[PDB]
């Protein structure tokens, strides 16, 4: 009766997994956008008087070594991680989708070179390549991290988009359309973008959580974000010594880190099971 | 006494939806052949699989009984049916492609169908014997090929050989030759009918057309919406249909200047088959030349793989020919179409493609798809488009509440009707039916053929209708052109094709229709 | 087969050249003078600013230094570590323990994943299937090092039942916990994929026409299901092992395990790039070779793509 | 199978960057002294316990304990082939004790019978050789002191009385970075640009020109310059180091659990005390002595030593440290310093009869090395137990913290620890508790006590002098110018291969005989 963009909403509106993931994602987005709303304290204030205080009404999440209560420190880190993930995912979606489409639809002398390029970029495990490249940078800011991540994140989305478009190209409506005009580009847009825009959305909303995890574990080692930006995985690095003594300070930032990734993964799962169930048996 | 397989009252349902097979009945006399016939979705396979306990996930028996020599096998009991499957009741699938594990060396999938054996010496050679009596060209060499390597004509022979493993006392062959093609269907069935009487098997076979079921079997059981309609002998039913439904069904059985002149059209394929320095070509079509008068119907008939679809494209310009001329109307050359000529020409020829399920851009509204040809040439401003659509949707039946729908929510025939309407959107002068009426039940088949006949009689178009058989051509077309091996085999009017053939191929093609005179 | 591998190999050499060129380019092209970044932390003196010049040949064109670098890597000369020792000797003395850890990780992964996946797939819609799916999902979320911290804490500090520090005493009884920690992430992927594969494979037509001829339950099940469903499992297994070689680093760091992962952890936390780029290059070549092997095995198992 | 973290074959110990040129009399810190002890060899050598033994000198005789007449063995050499002769020692001592040269360890040479002539004032400094050191022949010479000093024969092994090679007294600049020594070890000299690597490491190899008490039983050391000792601890745990020589404070509660008897412990020669100058009000006269005695008796030393340091400290039984050769734990009269709030309150009651109370009592302390824990703890233990209000008062800079006391005991009573130089309690007493012997930061005046020390040093035998210094120490209990807190106890952890480590007398392990297999 209406575009597939409207009946799918109703078909998913009654999905507990989806509604839970959406609520959690909205909460994460609003806390990352407007940090200063929840409390008014400042995260970089360092009082050496209190150093290992316990949770209380005054300081909810106790205090760290130098006095920073973990509560305010566990918000701007969310802001940083979320903006990293979102920017990288948007860029990688655009680039990978565009290249995979232009490769799968045309064929000779283009899909060949694109396959060569994505195969070359496929031999590099993301973590190792990022580690090697982040050794030569002195201007370490958030933007360079987003750049280096998107530089290596695309091959998978490229492969998925290429497969999807190469499959859709083997239909008959795409032929009947060109049988009456619509030179090879306008037809490409009008008929191959909508009927295949699904799989790329699924792989992108999973690669989002992938990138978030990668950024966290990379900033943990100390070759990631600088110390100027409060961030999970770097609030953990300075808390690994006191963990072996039996004080669970480390688990509060990690507790927030292990939740956003979950909210993204179990949302990508719902979107995939709703829009492209077929490719579950031999992929993922 | 004791007729085998009296199945009074099967009432299967699929996951609390509705009774998908209502009260049916039949009794095989343990030595006779019974063929049930029914349109699509009538519930023939379902009741043929519900006997062996091969029901899919949702299915379940709810009433009725199926005795076999006198013992109810309704209580599936997957400890007892092992004492029957393969030993008393065989099976034959319908799809010859996806019914063989494709990684198991069919010579080996057969070698265990006789599992009652010593497992290591007699199998590898009794199986070759079985394939030999199955009729394959050379069983020894083909017993070492994967199922993805064989053609359709051998896959079904292998399936039949598997079926006839323990020489079952009853066979439930389920639409065997439904995906095969003619002049292979007839030979496979002739081999089967001979392989049958040597054991006494009953051979309950499912099929979907009268003329064949009567000339092949002895009794007929017609079913509509999972309900037995009638039963009796073949001659007495076909010649004397009593119920209105079977009357309609037999009445719908098919048994009884110039604008475009191609010349020496030819097309090759530079195929690559392995070693990069070892490239062999495959000549698709060659030596074709004919003429097409206006307001007429010239049709192309050929076997599976005769090179007809490529010829249709090359006529529709969507395929660059290798040599030959396809000049149209004396002005539009197809070889080197000039700049303006592409859009000056696409509006006088239009195609109609093969299946109704995959030629509709599933994300399109039935109105937004029809309007597309009316849009690309920028004719009709905003609402005269609705005018033209409301006039078109009545040239085909298509009750005008069908607008705004999606392809996913339509029936079969309506899809082809919409395709024909869209092709008729911009006043074409020639249509090209790419096996249009090939995937449909008999009733909608004859209905859309009648519709096309009317449209020709009302517009003066010229069809190039294309088929893979010869039974569906006699009351519509007027010229015929048989093709085989990429070449031309015969070109003449229909009367000389139905009375006095002139080539041994045309003969064994005519006498292969369900006519059998 | 024979003419297929001739294509599967030739399609790979360009991958190797391209990957190695990209490595040797991102360093030695971008940061202006590479000697500025190749110093790491220690101060720069003309006494050290000259030995790496002779070892890297930073005076002549990009092409010759690239090819010379490849020659040195292949001949078994990777540089000199921070402790004055050649990197090759450290790698040769460090492979055993990391191989032993990867073995137990892959073993638990494969066996547990396949077992639970087939058990869930052969009886779908079950409470067991729902439970294993949700468990795999929740496990997928946690990063590797967060799970490692949780594990070492809960099982070494609260109650001392497993060693919190695997220091050079690499008995498998002490390597058990890090192996599980490393392998759980991949085990989740495996169980999810194989469950979906079996649940989608147990309905095909050839299975129906096979069980129609009286084949025993176990025979038809095993052959006609756990061949066609186990193929993609081994494909993804090769791929994800290639992906996990790099995840091993942090789980090797946070336990003080004296293997190659610990060596790399030291080298990256103390920022000694000349001893990092070489190790990463070697790991990438190993990844590429294993991918060649797993692709060959895949094509050897399924005849459909094995046409030529 | 197998494994390993294969490591270089010398030793990897921790250290730091010595913030001074490597000259014997030019360094006064443990971070830069632990390196120069291995490069040279003086007239005596201290073993692990702290007992001397002739190393270079050949015969030492003292008829009075004043006129020492020392002979040096002939067959020695420096690492440049220069013979070690009495001229080398004479020039070293004269150059070290001269004010215009402006060295650090100058005050060592006080008792050489002429030291004032060359270190007092440029009035008669024209002769720059002290009137004590003669030379009889190139293998012997004469020393003469101011007063009978039975202990002077012991301190000869200190790193200040070391000889210097003949080719060094004109190029003290480059010698200050590339020294030349007769010691058991010798700077490293492999790949060009080695030796002092500058804020990185230092390499040492055994010296094949050494025959004495300290032949090295391993291949050499490589002192790794570090900071933030927890870094070195993690490095050790990762198989990247051999001796830690200090457990960082963050980990001294699980080192045993996670290191499994690869960690030893041993008493050291370092105590630590806080003091109140006799100047600031409410602290003078008899009432001031009572104030200090009460403050002493109102401190819970064992509780702090157990809670915070968790066993790397130990309450003090007298003013000296644990392994002092001749230390008596239970000296009669030790009860004055202990934790009895009954005594503390009764004494404050007997004390405030002259002055009721003034106000705050703050504690100034350097705040960067890390004292907050025990400072606040002792503040809480002294406050609220006697009805007082003491609190801390940090100063972030050690430079300012030291200038405050070079400001001649102004205000804000503070803490100061006193490391030891050589194994003698007289060196813990005399330099701190003397009328004018330099660092007397509370200005304690007691000629009776100084006469007691003088008579103690004026003894024929060594055990008698012990007993005398014990009784003299007991005499101090009546005054207690400062309040002792505790002594140091170090913990050392070897990694996997070195096996013969021992904490000698000051925390430094016996780097000479640590065998690595
Ligand atoms: N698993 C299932 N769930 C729901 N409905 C089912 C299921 N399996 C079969 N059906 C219903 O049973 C009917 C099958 O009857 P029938 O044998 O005519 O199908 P068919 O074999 O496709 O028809 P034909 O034999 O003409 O090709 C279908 O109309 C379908 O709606
Ligand atoms: N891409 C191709 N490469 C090589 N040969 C081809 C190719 N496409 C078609 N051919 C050859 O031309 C024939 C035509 O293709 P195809 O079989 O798909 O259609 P057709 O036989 O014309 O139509 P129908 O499906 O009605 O039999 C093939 O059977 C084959 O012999």
């Amino acid at each position: 009766h209406t575009g597939f963009w409207l009946d799918a909403w109703r078909g998913l509106r009654r999905r507990p997994k989806f509604v839970i993931a959406a609520a959690l994602i909205l909460l994460i987005l609003v806390v990352a956008a407007f940090p200063s709303l929840f409390t008014a304290a400042d995260p970089t204030y360092a009082d050496p008087s209190q150093s290992m205080l316990a949770p209380s009404a005054a300081h909810w999440f106790g205090t760290d070594l130098q006095g920073h209560d973990i509560y305010s420190r566990t918000v701007y880190g969310a802001r940083a991680s979320v903006t990293v993930g979102l920017g990288a995912t948007l860029a990688v979606f655009v680039v990978g989708g565009a290249l995979g489409a232009l490769a799968g639809f045309y064929g000779s002398w283009i899909d060949a070179v694109v396959s060569r390029v994505t195969d070359v970029f496929l031999g590099l495990p993301l973590l190792l390549a990022a580690i090697v490249l982040m050794q030569v940078m002195h201007h370490r800011t958030v933007w360079t991290v987003i750049a280096i991540l998107a530089l290596f994140g695309w091959p998978q989305v490229a492969r998925i988009a290429r497969g999807a478009v190469l499959e859709v190209r083997a239909s008959d409506y795409v032929l009947a359309a060109k049988a009456l005009g619509l030179n090879r580009f306008q037809i490409l847009l009008r008929h191959a973008l909508p009927n295949a825009v699904g799989p790329v959305i699924a792989v992108a909303t999973v690669a989002l959580g992938i990138f978030i995890v990668t950024e966290a574990t990379l900033s943990y080692l100390g070759v990631g974000l600088p110390t100027s930006v409060v961030s999970w995985g770097g609030d953990i690095n300075v808390a690994q010594t006191r963990l072996r003594s039996g004080s669970p300070i480390l688990f509060y930032p990690a507790g927030a880190l292990a939740i956003t990734v979950l909210a993204f993964m179990m949302m990508g799962d719902a979107l995939r099971d709703a829009l492209d169930p077929a490719s579950r048996a031999w992929r993922a | 006494a004791a007729p085998l397989l009296s199945v009074e009252g099967l009432e299967v349902t699929f996951g609390t939806d509705a009774p998908a097979v209502c009260g049916v009945d039949l009794a095989v006399r343990s030595g006779q052949t019974v063929a049930v016939v029914g349109e699509s979705g009538s519930g023939k396979s379902t009741t043929a699989a519900a006997i062996l306990g091969l029901l899919p996930a949702g299915g379940r028996i709810t009433a009725g009984r199926v005795v076999f020599d006198g013992r109810d096998i309704t209580g599936a009991d997957a400890k007892r049916l092992r004492s029957i499957r393969g030993r008393e009741i065989g099976y034959v699938p319908q799809d010859p492609m996806t019914n063989l594990n494709p990684v198991w060396k069919v010579g080996f999938q057969v070698t265990e169908a006789l599992r009652a054996n010593t497992d290591g010496r007699a199998a590898r050679r009794r199986a070759v014997e079985l394939l030999a009596e199955a009729g394959l060209p050379d069983p020894a060499k083909q017993a070492g090929r994967y199922p993805h390597q064989l053609s359709g004509g051998m896959c079904q022979r292998a399936l039949i050989a598997i079926g006839l493993a323990g020489r079952p006392r009853l066979l439930i062959a389920d639409q065997p030759t439904s995906a095969l093609d003619v002049t292979v269907q007839r030979q496979v069935l002739d081999h089967l009918q001979g392989l049958t009487d040597e054991l006494g098997t009953a051979l309950l076979l499912i099929t979907h057309d009268l003329a064949l079921a009567a000339q092949r079997a002895e009794a007929v059981v017609v079913v509509r919406r999972g309900v037995v309609v009638e039963s009796g002998a073949a001659q007495s039913i076909l010649q004397s249909p009593q119920h209105e439904y079977t009357r309609r069904l037999v009445a719908a059985a098919p048994s009884l200047g110039d604008i475009l002149v191609v010349s020496e059209l030819t097309k090759i394929y530079r195929e690559s088959r392995g070693a990069p320095w070892r490239r062999v070509e495959s000549r698709a079509v060659d030596g074709v030349s004919f003429r097409l008068p206006r307001a007429s119907t010239l049709a192309i008939v050929g076997e599976s793989g005769s090179g007809k679809s490529t010829l249709a494209r090359m006529v529709l310009g969507l395929l660059q020919p290798t040599s030959g001329t396809v000049v149209f109307d004396g002005t539009y050359d197809v070889g080197a179409l000039a700049r303006d000529q592409v859009l000056a020409f696409r509006r006088r020829v239009q195609p109609v493609f093969q299946n109704p399920y995959s030629s509709l851009d599933p994300m399109y509204s039935v109105f937004r798809a029809i309007e597309e040809p009316l849009r690309v040439h920028h004719v009709g401003d905003r609402r005269q488009r609705q005018r033209a659509v409301r006039e078109l949707v009545d040239q085909v039946a298509l009750p005008s509440s069908i607008l705004g729908r999606r392809p996913r929510e339509l029936s079969g025939g309506q899809r082809q009707r919409v395709a024909i309407a869209r092709a008729l959107a911009l006043r074409p002068e020639v249509l090209v039916c790419d096996q249009a009426v090939s995937a449909l039940d008999v009733l909608v088949q004859a209905q859309i053929l009648d519709l096309l006949a009317d449209l020709q009689a009302d517009l003066g178009l010229t069809y190039l209708f294309i088929s893979h058989d010869l039974a569906v051509i006699r009351q519509i077309a007027d010229d015929v052109l048989v093709m085989r091996a990429g070449r031309v085999v015969e070109h003449a009017s229909t009367e000389e094709v139905f009375s006095r053939p002139r080539h041994e191929y045309t003969r064994q093609l005519l006498q292969a229709i369900p006519g059998a005179p | 087969m024979g003419w297929y591998v001739a294509r599967r190999v030739a399609v790979m050499v360009p991958v190797f050249l391209g990957a190695t060129l990209l490595i040797y380019g991102m360093v030695f092209l971008l940061p202006g003078d590479p000697v500025a970044a190749l110093a790491g932390d220690r101060p720069l003196t003309p006494a050290v600013a000259a030995q790496l010049r002779s070892h890297y040949h930073l005076d002549d064109p990009f092409l010759v230094q690239y090819l010379r670098y490849l020659g040195g890597i292949l001949h078994g000369d990777l540089g000199r570590a921070y402790s004055g020792l050649p990197v090759s000797a450290v790698l040769a003395h460090a492979f055993p323990v990391t191989i032993r850890l990867a073995l137990i990780a892959l073993a638990v992964e494969a066996v547990l994943g396949i077992g639970f996946g087939v058990i869930a797939g052969l009886r779908q819609g079950g409470i067991f299937d729902s439970a294993v799916l949700v468990t795999g999902l929740v496990i997928i979320a946690i990063p590797i090092f967060v799970l490692g911290f949780l594990a070492q804490f809960l099982f070494g500090v609260q109650l001392e039942i497993a060693p919190v520090t695997v220091g050079e005493r690499a008995s498998v009884g002490r390597l058990l916990l890090p192996g599980i920690v490393l392998g759980a992430m991949s085990f989740a992927y495996v169980v999810r994929l194989t469950r979906s594969a079996v649940a989608a494979n147990a309905h095909a037509d050839y299975v129906r026409t096979a069980t129609a001829k009286g084949l025993s339950r176990p025979r038809v099940v095993t052959v006609h299901i756990l061949r066609n469903s186990l193929i993609p499992v081994v494909t993804f297994l090769g791929a994800d092992l290639g992906a996990l070689m790099g995840g091993a680093i942090v789980t090797e760091g946070i336990f003080n395990i004296h293997g190659v992962g610990g060596v790399l952890y030291q080298a990256v936390t103390r920022q000694e790039t000349p001893t990092v780029v070489s190790i990463v290059t070697v790991l990438v070549l190993i990844y590429l070779i294993t991918n060649l092997l797993v692709d060959l095995l895949y094509a050897a198992l399924d005849p459909r793509i094995r046409y030529g | 199978c197998g494994g390993g973290v294969l490591s270089p074959d010398v030793v990897l110990v921790n250290g730091g960057e010595p913030p001074n040129p490597l000259i014997p009399t030019g360094t006064n810190d443990s971070n830069g002294g632990r390196i120069i002890d291995r490069l040279f060899a003086g007239l005596m050598s201290y073993d692990a316990v702290g007992k001397p033994s002739l190393e270079v000198a050949q015969s030492i005789e003292s008829a009075d304990n004043v006129n020492y007449r020392i002979t040096v063995k002939p067959g020695w050499k420096f690492t440049d082939g220069s013979p070690v002769t009495a001229h080398s020692f004479v020039d070293a001592w004269n150059y070290g004790a001269l004010s215009t040269n402006a060295q650090l360890q100058q005050h060592f040479f006080s008792p050489i019978e002429g030291f004032d002539d060359v270190a007092g004032a440029p009035g008669d400094k024209s002769r720059t050789t002290m009137s004590g050191l003669r030379v009889v022949n190139d293998l012997e010479f004469t020393v003469r002191l101011k007063a009978p000093t039975i202990d002077f024969t012991l301190r000869l092994g200190h790193s200040s009385f070391y000889p210097l090679p003949d080719s060094a007294f004109r190029d003290m600049a480059a010698f200050g970075r590339n020294p030349i020594g007769n010691g058991p070890y010798k700077l490293a000299d492999g790949p060009a640009g080695p030796a002092w690597e500058h804020n990185v490491r230092i390499d040492l190899v055994p010296n094949p020109d050494y025959h004495g008490n300290r032949k090295p039983r391993n291949k050499g050391l490589r002192f790794e310059f570090y900071a933030n000792l927890d870094t070195a601890y993690a490095d050790l745990l990762s198989g990247n180091l051999d001796v830690l020589d200090t457990i960082p404070p963050s980990a001294l509660t699980v080192y045993q659990r996670d290191l499994g008897d690869h960690a030893t412990s041993g008493p050291a020669a370092i105590n630590q005390t806080l003091d109140t100058p006799l100047r600031l009000p409410h602290f003078g006269g008899e009432e001031g002595r009572l104030r200090r005695l009460a403050l002493s008796a109102a401190i819970n030393r064992p509780q702090i030593c157990q809670q915070i340091f968790a066993g790397t400290r130990s309450p003090a039984r007298d003013f000296t440290a644990r392994s002092l050769p001749g230390f008596d734990p239970n000296l009669p009269g030790n009860e004055v310093l202990d934790y009895d709030p009954q005594r503390a309150r009764r004494l404050w009651a007997q004390a405030d009869a002259i002055s009721p109370w003034s106000g705050r009592y703050a504690i100034a302390y350097n705040a960067d090395a890390g004292h907050r824990d025990w400072v606040d703890a002792v503040a809480n233990s002294i406050k609220n137990v006697l009805g007082i209000d003491a609190v801390a008062a940090p100063q972030p800079t050690f430079a300012g913290f030291r200038t405050q006391i070079t400001n001649r005991a102004i205000d804000s009573a503070f803490r100061a620890g006193w490391r030891g130089a050589y194994p003698s309690m007289i060196e813990f007493l005399a330099p701190l508790f003397t009328a004018g012997a330099g660092s007397n930061d509370v200005g304690y005046i007691n000629p009776e006590f100084d006469a007691a020390l003088a008579a103690a040093e004026a003894a024929p035998t060594l055990t008698e002098s012990h007993e005398l210094v014990n009784d003299a120490q007991r005499i101090l209990f009546h005054d207690m110018p400062v309040v002792p807190l505790w002594d140091y106890i170090s913990v050392v952890g070897w990694s996997s291969q070195v096996s013969n480590v021992t904490v000698t007398w000051n925390g430094l392990p016996d780097y000479e005989n640590i065998v690595k297999a």
